[PDB]
């Protein structure tokens, strides 16, 4: 009656530097060769020097290459026994789940070659004062000589609600804003010169700043076979994809399938050493379980633990699960604590925080029934 | 020394491999049609 | 070298019709015969096929 399913919002396929090149199946082994032009050194010498010989300097301009590796589809076999009598309208059923499936796997996509990137290290932000770990970012991306301009920040729900705990913004005294944005609204808008944007994609409690010319993402949609009774050019996210689907007679069960061809790269420097985006952490310094002491339905109940840092980020698939009483019930490694037998046990989770040290600790109580 | 970097060009020329000469179909009688029948006429003696 | 009358050697042709599980694409020919072309994707192996018979 209106009620939908709870999914994230697209930023990323639009903040990245998508289609610079894109005749790739002009080149062999579907890989363009970009060429950086070539700078040269200088020398000194010293006047009337009776040595007359110059040191000859050399242009060498080097290359890196960018290729089409991916094929992101979605696939749907459903069988005529169902077209005509359970989906009432395709284009609103079938085929829009279907692209919304396609955005968020690009998206997806993305993020993991964000995520992904050779970070040398990764800047600490500190929950308690957050600007200058933000200040370090963009001084470090300027050690790199990298243009000011074209800089995107996209940052997790956790840092963005650090942002807006932090008194730097909260208290306008203490950042000029007499209107507290960061109170009446959650808003952090501008910070350190770079626009923040948040997002769900990324993990949680990480931020990253990078050019636009640090990451590349290729599409290419692929051409709509003649041996095909369907066809379309359905877009997603400003990305063309091709929608095919063929009655096929092998099981009765007509297939469509919602396709493109997608490709990634991280500008490395000549040197092999990545200055053109930097990551930042939000440092963390207790962990705590949701719900305290509980008791299971049954003596062999079973219930899904989760660990939330100070912060409040799950930090559930980083910790490691002990149980002090293990003959009455269990815990998994994932979490998922099984009773055994009746009467009460001490379960231990442990998180190494993003920074080094001896590791946090949180202890509850479960009551096997 | 120097090192530049280049694409290995590819053109054509109007080289192209040979082939045969395209003359027997249309000597030999053809019909558009699973099978035709000729009527043959028939011939006798005084 | 052969030497024949034009009622020496008769080559009847016929030009398929295209099945219902595949496309009509254009009306290519031979020289004089007519050719049949096809087209059908085949989405168990991700790939078309095609096809010029008579």
């Amino acid at each position: 009656i209106g009620v939908k399913q709870l999914q994230r919002e697209i930023v990323l396929p639009g903040l990245v530097w998508t289609n610079p090149l894109t005749d790739f199946g002009g080149s062999k082994n579907d890989t363009i060769t970009v060429r950086v032009p070539a700078i040269t050194t200088a020398n000194r010498r010293d006047l009337r020097d009776p040595d007359r010989t110059v040191i000859a300097s050399e242009l060498v301009e080097h290359s890196f290459g960018v290729t089409l590796d991916k094929h992101v589809y979605a696939a749907l076999k459903f069988t005529d026994e169902q077209r005509t009598l359970d989906i009432r309208d395709y284009t609103k059923q079938v085929l829009m789940p279907q692209v919304s499936a396609v955005a968020y796997e690009l998206e997806d996509y993305i993020a993991e070659l964000i995520e992904g990137a050779p970070y040398e290290e990764t800047i600490l932000i500190d929950p308690a004062d957050t600007v200058p770990a933000f200040i370090t970012a963009d001084q470090r991306m300027g050690e790199a000589n990298v243009p000011t301009d074209s800089r995107r920040l996209v940052v997790g729900s956790a840092v963005a609600a650090a942002l807006a705990k932090d008194k730097q913004f909260r208290h306008a005294d203490w950042s000029g804003d007499q209107a507290n944005a960061a109170l009446r609204e959650a808003h952090v808008g501008r910070l350190a010169g770079m626009n923040v944007i948040r997002s769900n994609a990324i993990a949680p409690d990480k931020a990253y700043l990078w050019h636009r010319t640090a990451f590349i993402l290729a599409y290419r949609t692929p051409v709509v076979p003649e041996g095909a009774k369907a066809g379309a050019s359905f877009s997603a996210n400003g990305v063309a994809l091709r929608w095919l689907a063929d009655y096929d007679y092998s099981q009765l069960g007509d297939r469509t399938l919602l396709d493109v061809f997608t490709g990634r790269k991280v500008v490395t420097e000549v040197d092999g050493s990545f200055v053109r985006a930097v990551e930042l952490q939000l440092q963390a310094s207790s962990i705590t379980i949701v719900g305290g002491a509980f008791a299971l339905a049954t003596t062999t109940g079973t219930k899904q633990l989760k660990v939330r840092d100070d912060n409040g980020t799950d930090v559930t698939a980083r910790c490691t699960f002990a149980s002090s009483a293990g003959t009455k019930a269990t815990v998994s490694a994932a979490g998922l604590v099984t009773g055994v037998a009746a009467g009460t046990a001490d379960i231990t989770a442990s998180y190494v925080p993003p920074q080094g040290g001896t590791a946090k600790t949180a202890t509850v109580t479960v009551t096997v029934p | 020394a120097h090192i530049f970097v280049k694409p290995e060009l590819v053109a054509e020329i109007g080289v192209k491999q040979l082939q045969r000469e395209i003359v027997l179909p249309g000597l030999v009688w053809t019909n558009p049609l699973d099978t035709i029948t000729v009527r043959v006429p028939a011939i006798t003696t005084a």
